[PDB]
C-alpha cells in the first residue's frame, strides 16, 4: 500500500538550516534525523563512496494514514555529479508545499524521475536482500511476476506475463551457483535460452514480488512502512548520467 | 433529474405563480423526505455494520418511518 | 551589445533598492471589503455594479 | 421588423460599438419595442463588437443580469433565458474577476459564466483559494445540474493555474466523478458563423484590437485555457504586470530565487511577454556574472539533454541556443564545456545542431590557443565520420560551414583576422581531401563547404582596405590543381569568381612574386584547358605532363578516334561542362531558331563539321547560328550565353575573357 | 532607463486611500440601497441601518458572534439573503441550537 515518489535536487542543500522557516511555512515542526550510511559494502560493488548520509523527514500530525503518514527521505553525497534527490508518499498535499518551499529558497531546481528496463531489475534484486546484524548478507525469496506490455500492429500482441514462483527462482539462483543479484545473473538467461527472448528490450512495465514490493514505472509500492537503504542507493546510482 | 422536474412529477399527478411556488415547495418536501428515507436506511446500516445500505436497511427505516409519522 | 553596455551602465548609476505589518492589515480590510460588496450588491440586484476600490 | 432591419443593415457592415452595445443591451431590456424571441437573435447575430469588450460596459451589462428578490423587487428583470443568450455572446467575445464568480452562481447561466471567469482566472495572483468555497457550494447544490461540471472546469483551471495552496484538489474529487456536463464545457463553441462575421467586423476599418488575422489564433489560446485544464515594502518580479510598472518599482522590485519558472513557460496582462524580459532584466540587476541564475539553469537542462534525461530536448534547446546566441562569456562556457569529441559521442544531432547555433555569432575573447583548440577539435570529428565510413555523417561539413560563417565575423574584426585566414586555410586542406571529395564519389557536401568558404575569400579580397600577408591570400596550388582536378561546373564557376576576385588584388603585387606566379600559371593553365584547346604543346596539364594524355586515351575506345585528343581540351567536351555545353546549345539555337540542328548530343570539332558538310550549300544562306562560322565561333557563341546575368555559371566565361583577347572582343 | 534617472530625483499613501473609499463606499450602499429595498423596520431605515452597520462591521471581521437570535427579525431576512448568496460558510453550528453561529469565509486567507 506504501506507494512512493522520487525527485531530484540540483544542489546538496542542508536541510537542516531552514528547518525553522519551513516549520513555521507549515504551521508544524517536522522531525529530521540523520544517518551516514555504507550500504554498497559488498566488495564488487565497493568500499568507497558508500558513505551516503540519508535525511528522514515527516509531516506527521498524526499517522493514521500514509498521508498523514508522509515521510520524505533525502539521501545525497558530495561526490556525486548532481548531488542528492529526494524521496515521498501518500496523496498529501503538503508535500507540494514542501516541494515549493525548498525550491524558493535554495534557488535549487527540482524535477522527477523514470526507471530504465535494467534499473528495475537491479531494484528488483535489490529488494530482496537482507544483511544481517553480523554483516552477512542473506536473500528472501518471493515469487516473481514479470509483467510487459509491448505495443504492436493491430493489437495483435497486448500484453503478456512471465511468473516465476519462489522455488523456480531458488532453483535457478543455486543453479548458477553462490550470487548476490539472481534476477540479472540467473533468471533473465534461463528465459532467454528456453524462448529467445530478451527481458531487458521487451517492454517491461512492472515487477511484482508478491507479498513484498511492486516495482512500476513512476513509483515503488511496498509492503512495509520504509524502503531498505539498498533501493535508495540504487534509485540515487540511476539518477546520474 | 431537478427539483423543478420532481415538482413537474407532482404536478402530473396531481393535475399561477402561485401555484407554481407551492407545486416547487411540494418537491422540497419530497426530496426531503426521500432524504430521510435513505438517512434512516443509513442509521440501519450502521447498527449491521456491513459495507452499504442493503435493501432491508431501506425496509426498517420506512417502518420506522410510518411507526413515527 | 551596445543596449547592455548602456543598460549596465545606468543601473551602476542609479540608486540602490530599499515594517509594513500596518499597511498588510489595510490590504486585508480591502480585500473584505471589496470582495463583501461585490457579492453582496450582486445579490441584492443592484443596478450599477462597480469596481469597488 | 422595420426596427431590426436598420440594426441587422447597421452591424452587418458598421458593426456595433461598445457604447452602441451600451445602448442597445440597454433598450433590450427597457423597452417592448423589441420582442423576447427577437432579443435573444439580436444579441448573437447584431452584437458586433469592433473588439474586446470595455470593463465599463461589461459592469453595465452585468446589471441587467441580475435577479429579483424580495428586496429588489423594483428592478427589472431580464428574462433568465436572455440573461442566458447574453451570457453565451459574452462567451463568443481587474475586480472584475470577483464581480464575474457571483455572476457564475445563478443557476440558468453557471454554464455559460465558466470561460469568462476562466478567462479573468489566467494569472497566479488572480485566482484565490476561498472562491472555491462559494463554487465547490454549487457544485453540491440540487438543482444546479451544470454546477458540478461547470465548477469541476473551473477548479481543474485553480488546481494547475494556482502552483501554491492547501488540498483543494481533492475537493475536485468530491464533485461529481461521472463528470458528464464536463465534457461539453471544456469544448466550448464559438458559433463559427457568428465569428465569421464578426471577422470581418474586425477587418474593415482597423487592425490592433482582436486584430482579423489573429483571431482564429487568439479564439485558440482562449479555447486551449479551456480545453488545457483537463486535455510588504519590496515587490516581487512575478507581481508586476507592465514595463511602466517595472520602471517605478525598480527600487522596490526583487527577484524570486525560483530559476525553473522564468527561463521556461488578449488584454489582461501575459507574464509570458514579461518573462522574455527577465532573463535579461535579471543579467542587468544582477552585474551579468558566474553568479546570475539564468547561466545554471541553462547548463543543468543542457546536460540534462545530452544524457537524454530530459523528458523533450527539442523543447528546451530553441531556450538554450536562442539565450546563448548572447552573452558571449556564457556562450565561452558552453562551448568550453560541450565543443569536445566526448560530448559527440553522447549526441552528435544536439551537438551539431547546438554548436551549430551558438558558433556563427561568438566571439572569442582571447585569440591565443583558439584555432588551437578548433583545429584539434575540428580533426576530431573528421576522424569522427571517416571512422564511421558514412558519407551520412557529413557533420564535418555542416560544422565547416558553421564555423566559417563565424570566420567572417572573425575576418570582420580588424583584430583576430591572420587567426580566421589560417583557421580557413587550415580547414581548407580537409574539405579538399579526396576521401571527403573523391571526383567518382563526390558527396556534394564538400563542394558547398569549400566554395563557400572559397567565398569568403572572395568577400576578404575585395575588402582588401585592410591589408593581408600574401601568405594565405593566394589558396595556392596543392588546392587550385585539386579543384581544377574535379569537374563540379559550380566548384569550377567558384574557382573563377575567386581567381578574378584574386585578380582585384593581383596587380598589386609585383609580377614576379611567386604567389603572382603560380595564379599566373592557373589562369595559363584553365584558359588553355578550357578554350585555346593547345594542350598538348604546354609543359604540363595541372602539373601532369601531356604524354600521359596520349597513353591514357589508349584502352579509351571513343566513337570518332579521328579525334582522340582535342575533345577534352574544350568545354563542350570537359565532362560536366559538356553536357553544360548541350544545354547551351540548345537554347542557343531555339533563340536563333534554327532549322537546322547540331545532329550530335556532345558538341566538337567533329560534331560540328559533320553535320555542315552535308548542309554546307545551304549554311552559307541560312538555317544555322548565323554567329558561327568554325567551331572556336561556336565554343565562343556557347560563351556568349555565359557572358550575362542569366546563367549561375556565367563567371567561367566573363573571368577567361579577361586574358583571351578575342573572347574579351566578343564580350 | 534614461527616464529612472531622472524619476531618482523623486507609494504606501494608495492602500490607505483604496481602505478610507472603499469603508465609506460600504455605507453608502447600504444606507442608500439595501435597508431601503428591505422596507422592514416601520421603514425606519436609519435604525434598521445602524443595526446593519453592526452586522457589517462584525461580517467584515468574520466574528462567531454573529448568531441569528442578535440578527432581528428585521435582519433575519438579510441572513437569508447572505444564505442565497452562499458566501457565508453555512456553519449547522452544533455546539448551539437556536443562536447558530455564521460568518463568511475570511477573503484573507491564502493557503
Amino acid at each position: 500500500p506504501y506507494t512512493w515518489k522520487f525527485l531530484g535536487i540540483s544542489k546538496q542543500l542542508s536541510l537542516e538550516n531552514g528547518i525553522a522557516k519551513l516549520n513555521q511555512l507549515l504551521n508544524l515542526e517536522v522531525d529530521l534525523d540523520i544517518q551516514t550510511i555504507r550500504v554498497p559494502s559488498d566488495p564488487d560493488g565497493g568500499t568507497a563512496a558508500d558513505e551516503y548520509i540519508r535525511y528522514e523527514m515527516r509531516l506527521d500530525i498524526s499517522n493514521l494514514d500514509e498521508g498523514t503518514y508522509s515521510k520524505f527521505i533525502f539521501l545525497g553525497n558530495s561526490k556525486m555529479e548532481v548531488p542528492m534527490f529526494l524521496c515521498y508518499c501518500g496523496t498529501d498535499n503538503r508535500n507540494e508545499v514542501v516541494l515549493q518551499w525548498l525550491k524558493a529558497e535554495y534557488g535549487v531546481i527540482m524535477w522527477p524521475i523514470k526507471f530504465e528496463q535494467k534499473t528495475m531489475i537491479k531494484l528488483a534484486d535489490a529488494s530482496i536482500v537482507h544483511v544481517t546484524k553480523e554483516n552477512i548478507e542473506q536473500i528472501t525469496w518471493f515469487s516473481s511476476k514479470l509483467y510487459f506490455e509491448p505495443e504492436t500492429q493491430d493489437k495483435n500482441l497486448r500484453q503478456f506475463s512471465i511468473e516465476i514462483p519462489r522455488e523456480s527462482c531458488e532453483g535457478l539462483a543455486l543453479g548458477y551457483g553462490n550470487t548476490m543479484h539472481p534476477y540479472n545473473d540467473a533468471i533473465v538467461p534461463y528465459i532467454y535460452n528456453e524462448t529467445g527472448m530478451a527481458v531487458e528490450r521487451l517492454p517491461l512495465t512492472s515487477v511484482i514480488l508478491a507479498g513484498h514490493t511492486k516495482i512500476m514505472r513512476e513509483s515503488i509500492v511496498t509492503s512495509t512502512r520504509s524502503l531498505r537503504n539498498r533501493v535508495l542507493a540504487v534509485v540515487l546510482q540511476s539518477i546520474q548520467f | 433529474m431537478d427539483t423543478e422536474a420532481l415538482a413537474n412529477y407532482l404536478l402530473r399527478q396531481l393535475s399561477s405563480s402561485q401555484e407554481y411556488n407551492k407545486k416547487l415547495l411540494l418537491a422540497c418536501g419530497f426530496q426531503a423526505i426521500l432524504r430521510k428515507i435513505l438517512l434512516d436506511a443509513r442509521t440501519r446500516a450502521t447498527a449491521e455494520g456491513l459495507r452499504e445500505v442493503y435493501p432491508y436497511h431501506i425496509e426498517a427505516a420506512t417502518q420506522a418511518f410510518l411507526d413515527s409519522q | 551589445d551596445e543596449l547592455m553596455s548602456k543598460l549596465i551602465e545606468l543601473s551602476s548609476k542609479f540608486p540602490k533598492p530599499t515594517t509594513a505589518g500596518k499597511q498588510v492589515e489595510v490590504e486585508k480590510e480591502n480585500e473584505t471589503i471589496q470582495e463583501l460588496m461585490i457579492a453582496l450588491q450582486i445579490h441584492s440586484g443592484y443596478t450599477n455594479i462597480s469596481y469597488t476600490i | 421588423k422595420t426596427t431590426l432591419s436598420l440594426l441587422y443593415e447597421k452591424s452587418k457592415q458598421y458593426g456595433l460599438s461598445s457604447p452602441q452595445l451600451q445602448a442597445l443591451v440597454r433598450l433590450l431590456c427597457e423597452t417592448s419595442i423589441i420582442d423576447t424571441v427577437t432579443k435573444v437573435y439580436i444579441v448573437e447575430n447584431c452584437f458586433l463588437p469592433d473588439g474586446y469588450l470595455t470593463k465599463e460596459l461589461l459592469l453595465e451589462i452585468i446589471n441587467h443580469l441580475g435577479t429579483p428578490t424580495v428586496f429588489s423587487r423594483y428592478r427589472i428583470q431580464t428574462p433568465p433565458v436572455l440573461q442566458s443568450a447574453l451570457c453565451k455572446w459574452l462567451v463568443h467575445v481587474n475586480i472584475s474577476s470577483s464581480i464575474w464568480l457571483h455572476l457564475w452562481q445563478f443557476s440558468f447561466l453557471q454554464k455559460w459564466i465558466t470561460p469568462l471567469v476562466i478567462w479573468q482566472a489566467t494569472t497566479p495572483v488572480d485566482v484565490k483559494p476561498w472562491k472555491l468555497s462559494i463554487i465547490k457550494r454549487c457544485a453540491m447544490h440540487p438543482g444546479y445540474r451544470d454546477a458540478p461540471g461547470s465548477a469541476t472546469l473551473i477548479l481543474q483551471r485553480f488546481q494547475c493555474l494556482v502552483g501554491a495552496s492547501s488540498q483543494i484538489t481533492e475537493s475536485i474529487i468530491t464533485i461529481n466523478c461521472n463528470r458528464k456536463t464536463l465534457k461539453s464545457h471544456r469544448n466550448l463553441k464559438l458559433d463559427a458563423h457568428f465569428l465569421s462575421i464578426l471577422k470581418r467586423i474586425l477587418s474593415r476599418a482597423h487592425p490592433a484590437n482582436f486584430p482579423a488575422d489573429t483571431v482564429q489564433n487568439t479564439i485558440d489560446m482562449y479555447l486551449s485555457e479551456i480545453h488545457q485544464l483537463g486535455a510588504d515594502s519590496t515587490v516581487s518580479l512575478w507581481d508586476v504586470t507592465s514595463l511602466e510598472q517595472l520602471a517605478q518599482n525598480w527600487p522596490q522590485l526583487h527577484i524570486p530565487n525560483d530559476v525553473d519558472y522564468m527561463m521556461k513557460p488578449r488584454k489582461v496582462m501575459s507574464r509570458d511577454s514579461l518573462k522574455h524580459l527577465y532573463s535579461s532584466i535579471i543579467l542587468i540587476k544582477n552585474s551579468r556574472d558566474e553568479s546570475s541564475s539564468p547561466y545554471e539553469w541553462c547548463i543543468w537542462q543542457l546536460k540534462r539533454c545530452f544524457a537524454h534525461q530530459i523528458e523533450t530536448p527539442q523543447e528546451v534547446i530553441p531556450i538554450i541556443i536562442s539565450v546563448s546566441s548572447m552573452d558571449n562569456k556564457l556562450s565561452s562556457r558552453i562551448i568550453q564545456t560541450f565543443c569536445n569529441l566526448k560530448y559527440l559521442k553522447l549526441d552528435e544531432l544536439t551537438l551539431k545542431k547546438v554548436c551549430g547555433g551558438i558558433l556563427p555569432l561568438w566571439k572569442p575573447e582571447l585569440i591565443s590557443g583558439t584555432r588551437e583548440f578548433f583545429v584539434k577539435f575540428m580533426a576530431s570529428i573528421f576522424m569522427w565520420s571517416t571512422r564511421d565510413g558514412h558519407d551520412n555523417n557529413c557533420t564535418f561539413s555542416e560544422t565547416c560551414f558553421y564555423v566559417l560563417q563565424m570566420i567572417t565575423n572573425w575576418v570582420l574584426d580588424d583584430k583576430l583576422i591572420a587567426l580566421g585566414l589560417t583557421l580557413l586555410h587550415d580547414m581548407q586542406s580537409l574539405l579538399t581531401l579526396d576521401k571527403i571529395f573523391n571526383n567518382a564519389t563526390s558527396n556534394r557536401f564538400s563542394t558547398m563547404a569549400f566554395i563557400s568558404s572559397l567565398d569568403i575569400l572572395t568577400q576578404l579580397s575585395k575588402q582588401t582596405k585592410s591589408d593581408y600577408a600574401i601568405q594565405y591570400l593566394i589558396v595556392g596550388p596543392d588546392i587550385m590543381n585539386k579543384v581544377f582536378s574535379s569537374d563540379d561546373p559550380l566548384l569550377l564557376s567558384a574557382a573563377c569568381r575567386y581567381l578574378v576576385a584574386t585578380k582585384n588584388k593581383l596587380m598589386q603585387y609585383p609580377s614576379t612574386n611567386k604567389f603572382v606566379r603560380m595564379q599566373n600559371q592557373y589562369i595559363m593553365d584553365l584558359t588553355n584547358y578550357l578554350y585555346r584547346n593547345k594542350v598538348l604543346s604546354s609543359k604540363s596539364l595541372f602539373g601532369v605532363s601531356p604524354d600521359f594524355f596520349k597513353q591514357i586515351l589508349e584502352n579509351l575506345y571513343i566513337p570518332t578516334a579521328d579525334f582522340k585528343n582535342a575533345k577534352f581540351f574544350t568545354i563542350t567536351g570537359i565532362p560536366a561542362l559538356s553536357y553544360i555545353c548541350i544545354i547551351i546549345l540548345r537554347r542557343l539555337e531555339t533563340a536563333e531558331n534554327t532549322k537546322i540542328k547540331f545532329t550530335s548530343g556532345i558538341i566538337n570539332e567533329e560534331t560540328f563539321n559533320n553535320f555542315f558538310r552535308v548542309h554546307h550549300d545551304e549554311i552559307g544562306q541560312h538555317g544555322w547560328i548565323k554567329g558561327v562560322n568554325n567551331i572556336h565561333d561556336l565554343r565562343v557563341k556557347i560563351l556568349m550565353h555565359l557572358s550575362n546575368t542569366a546563367n549561375p555559371y556565367r563567371d567561367i566565361a566573363a573571368f577567361l575573357f579577361t586574358y583571351l583577347k578575342s573572347l574579351s572582343k566578343y564580350s | 532607463l534614461q527616464h529612472q534617472m531622472t524619476i531618482m530625483d523623486s507609494h504606501i499613501r494608495t492602500r490607505k486611500a483604496r481602505n478610507k473609499e472603499l469603508w465609506d463606499s460600504l455605507a453608502d450602499f447600504l444606507k442608500g440601497y439595501l435597508v431601503p429595498n428591505l422596507d422592514d423596520n416601520d421603514e425606519s431605515i436609519d435604525s434598521l441601518t445602524n443595526e446593519v452597520m453592526l452586522l457589517m462591521k462584525r461580517l467584515i471581521e468574520h466574528d462567531l458572534n454573529l448568531t441569528l437570535n442578535d440578527f432581528s427579525s428585521k435582519t433575519i431576512p438579510i441572513y437569508r439573503l447572505l444564505l442565497r448568496a452562499n458566501i457565508i460558510t453555512v456553519i449547522e453550528g452544533s455546539t448551539n441550537p437556536g443562536t447558530k453561529y455564521i460568518k463568511l469565509i475570511d477573503f484573507n486567507e491564502t493557503s
